[PDB]
């Protein structure tokens, strides 16, 4: 849709699109950037997460609003709010399948520095599990261990590549905690993986600069909100 | 629980 | 596009799309509920309006981020802030076309009974008032006068037909005087009629329950926020 | 200048 607009000119509209709220329009920007087939510059990324997440993140948000009402619901209220969940749900599993979709073409095979790699596979670990949280079919076993192996991939490699204190890093493990304590039902896993994340990245903030500080510190405490939500 | 935000805020 | 969903759905749907803050869903339920070709209701009718004033009032605030990008902008950024700017307002204009064709295809000539008809000319000069706010052609004038001449047959209906304390009325008198401070360029003719507006409602209160005292005064309140940063 | 919101809130 965006093939006749030029890839700068699709990342100067996603960052305008940015500015105004539009996170709509800034993904199907940044979409188009990717179809250019150009790997994505660290800022580039962070664009193209931006975007899909915000979009995503406002339907899951009604999702869970319309889920809540249905489960209540079960006086007779007719098709409607089932219907209505169903049109939602999805929109959402629509826009999943166009990330994942990105993703395995191509920017995953050929993302090799431990930076690219890692961050893609943590949003492949994302978009499967926002798949996870609507799953109810046969799929929804694979579709927690599609996530599963995303995260452990990108774990791996983190933990080869990276410090402790990684911004990326730190993102990662916050993530996947998340995915073990929502999704995978190992609360114990979830609880272990955020104080191990917290303790060994405050052991290295020694080395660090005020503003990679300031960044570490921050998914540092939300590592510790979760941790305190958690116990 | 929280998982990253987009951006630092 | 709605035309196989009942009516009653359509309007159920149009309920939790609000509950979700799915505002374009919503506005979709309504447009649908409308071309039904049956009257609305008076829940229905406050329906339709918030979800499209809530459509098009995030379509504004894009467009006004936009516009502020592009007046500082006139270091050479090309041509992507005014196109961008234009895909935004073209949107706009778009679905502000859209609501005034319901209007005009037939809600408008149905309505007789004054709350019904003082509603429906308030919200067709509330929408070109919104075509006139990004209007720089030649139809500006002709955009100004139809907002105008909406927003006129309204006020002599209402002060014919309705209290001076009605909330319809006290709305109506609201967003025409922005009409007339921020479009029309005439602020003394916006204050005199938030002032009048105002004073009539406050001899007024004496009547009413508990509930439309509420109700009342909620309106004065922001008629006197409006003249306290007018003057 | 503020026009009437859709809600009371
Ligand atoms: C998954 C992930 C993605 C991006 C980053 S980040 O370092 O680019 N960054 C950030 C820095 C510091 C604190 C929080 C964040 C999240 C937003 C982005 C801009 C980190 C992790
Ligand atoms: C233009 C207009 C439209 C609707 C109303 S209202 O009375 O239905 N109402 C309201 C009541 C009291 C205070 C503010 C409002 C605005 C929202 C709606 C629900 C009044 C004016
Ligand atoms: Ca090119
Ligand atoms: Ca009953
Ligand atoms: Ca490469
Ligand atoms: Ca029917
Ligand atoms: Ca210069
Ligand atoms: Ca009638
Ligand atoms: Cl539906
Ligand atoms: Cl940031
Ligand atoms: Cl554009
Ligand atoms: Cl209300």
């Amino acid at each position: 849709a965006m093939g006749s607009m030029e890839r700068a000119s699709l990342i100067q509209k996603a960052k305008l699109a940015e500015q105004a709220e539009r996170y709509e329009d800034m993904a199907a920007f940044m979409k188009g950037a990717v179809e250019k087939g150009e790997e994505l510059s660290c800022e580039e990324r962070n664009l193209l997460s931006v975007a899909y997440k915000n979009v995503v993140g406002g339907q899951r948000a009604a999702w869970r609003v319309l889920s809540s009402i249905e489960q209540k619901s079960n006086e007779e209220k007719g098709p409607e709010v089932r219907e209505y969940r169903e049109k939602v749900e999805t929109e959402l599993q629509g826009v999943c399948d166009t990330v994942l979709g990105l993703l395995d073409s191509h920017l995953i095979k050929e993302a090799g520095d431990a930076e690219s790699r890692v961050f893609y596979l943590k949003m492949k670990g994302d978009y499967y599990r926002y798949l996870a949280e609507v799953a109810t079919g046969d799929d929804k076993k694979r579709i927690i261990d599609s996530a599963r192996s995303a995260y452990q991939e990108a774990m791996d490699i983190s933990k080869k590549e990276m410090p402790p204190t990684n911004p990326i890093r730190l993102g990662l493990a916050l993530n996947f905690s998340v995915f073990h304590y929502e999704i995978a039902n190992s609360p114990e896993e979830a609880i272990s993986l955020a104080k191990t994340t917290f303790d060994e990245a405050m052991a290295d903030l020694h080395t660090l600069s005020e503003d990679s500080y300031k960044d570490s510190t921050l998914i540092m405490q939300l590592l510790r909100d979760n941790l305190t939500l958690w116990t | 629980a929280g998982s990253i935000p987009g951006r630092r805020s």
